[PDB]
DNA sequence: CGTAAGATCACGCGCGATATCAGAATCCCGGTGCCGAGGCCGCTCAATTGGTCGTAGACAGCTCTAGCACCGCTTAAACGCACGTACGCGCTGTCC
DNA sequence: GCGCGTACGTGCGTTTAAGCGGTGCTAGAGCTGTCTACGACCAATTGAGCGGCCTCGGCACCGGGATTCTGATATCGCGCGTGATCTTACG
């Protein structure tokens, strides 16, 4: 049959929820880190507990600011986050000017 | 490169936030913040790993990093 | 605390997720540890009300 | 830029505060200037990001909720 | 002699003028006794802190200096009275 | 006697809760392998004590200045009521 | 977008404790002189944590079986609407 929409969304969440394990698959995430840090200084070289760290502290901070931006909709009556959402909550953070 | 974080890694990384219902313009806008945030916090490792004068970036580095910008990380050689 | 949740967790060897379990449970560690992330540590399980189905 | 508390009732605060940590405190007359003006930048900070919460709720009055939503999204307790 | 009820010396004009500082046009009611609670908390933790560095200081008067610190600690540095 | 208005029972139609089937979730258990945890032995490298020196800290005494208190005076600041008006809350249409 | 209930602004009236000054008393802070306890260092001594190397197992994985949970449908129940029968009033 048809799940509603919104159930399967409510299973994911109490799935990831329960787990710990990085959401982001390793080597797109290592791209991007290298390209990035090339525009800083050439030929450089990463240890991978570096990269590791460095995806563990960003999917930490995403998920703290996902959390922030579902509690800032979720004050607008809304249940669907949305750009305005994740811009106030930055800005109140102080990240965002 | 940057697309390379996936619309759907994006939706993983929200529903471990809790978000049930996710925006299209979320995920560029996402993408955006995540290239801001990596782009400070390795800034910072290279400055440290430059006056370091060594050509490979290490977890040290990285860790200094985001003690100053007060997001501190545990379990890589604190 | 750790050590409680690894029990909770029916687990005999400390395991990342029970240190974050036992600190964001505790409101005192938590508040200590409030600036910290920790690797492989998760988040609580915890779904706001209004998105609960009616 | 001149302060909008009024002096006294905040001292008087201010001094029943430092007692209920401890008895028998006296204070500088700068020492409680430096709170005042602490207090006041810190709540003229939070009653903007407060107008800012009850912009995002399509809303022009200011209610409880917005300031619980700005101290948690500040990480404040 | 005993103090008490000095948290309503935070009269409601005052809140308002703050709030008319923060940029803020309409307010609600209950609004006021929330802001007293407010700074009431961020009052409570400044003064431990300053209160703390006193009780180091063998003193029996806060100095300014107790403040500042005490503000430096709670990443909400001031300048205008040393330090 | 004959027709019209009202109460009650029988029958029919509509909205809500709760019995059932059924595919997807979840938990438990038999049986195996492993890389990490745990312990023993060597080895440097770390801790401790005999004994010394200047150093900082503790203590006491003299000086006194802003801290505290009250009284009188003056007045800017605070509180209660008429009201009506824009704001808040609730129902509804549309389509993104 | 429409409709309705209402919280509080301005203004007015009324009342009051907050600032200025004027006096008076004063607490412990700040600045000199005395006196003394101790930690770095050097020699020399002794011993423990780290690492290498062995040995062992709690849980992942596979595979299978058993118990649970939404989505759909249908019956029971209650509520509203309509016709038939009994009752009353009028002609």
């Amino acid at each position: 049959h048809r799940y509603r929409p919104g159930t399967v969304a409510l299973r994911e969440i109490r799935r990831y929820q329960k787990s710990t394990e990085l959401l982001i698959r390793k080597l797109p995430f290592q791209r991007l880190v290298r390209e990035i840090a090339q525009d800083f200084k050439t030929d450089l070289r990463f240890q991978s507990s570096a990269v590791m760290a460095l995806q563990e502290a960003s999917e930490a901070y995403l998920v703290a600011l996902f959390e922030d931006t579902n509690l800032c909709a979720i004050h607008a009556k809304r249940v669907t986050i949305m750009p305005k959402d994740i811009q106030l909550a930055r800005r109140i953070r102080g990240e965002r000017a | 490169n940057i697309q390379g974080i996936t619309k759907p890694a994006i939706r993983r990384l929200a529903r471990r936030g809790g978000v049930k219902r996710i925006s299209g313009l979320i995920y560029e806008e996402t993408r955006g913040v995540l290239k801001v945030f990596l782009e400070n916090v390795i800034r910072d490792a290279v400055t440290y790993t430059e006056h370091a004068k060594r050509k490979t970036v290490t977890a040290m580095d990285v860790v200094y990093a985001l003690k100053r910008q007060g997001r501190t990380l545990y379990g890589f050689g604190g | 605390l750790a050590g409680n949740a690894a029990r909770d967790n029916k687990k005999t060897r400390i395991i990342p997720r029970h240190l974050q379990l036992a600190v964001r449970n505790d409101e005192e560690l938590n508040k200590l540890l409030g600036r910290v992330t920790i690797a492989q540590g998760g988040v609580l399980p915890n779904i706001q009300s209004v998105l609960l189905p009616k």
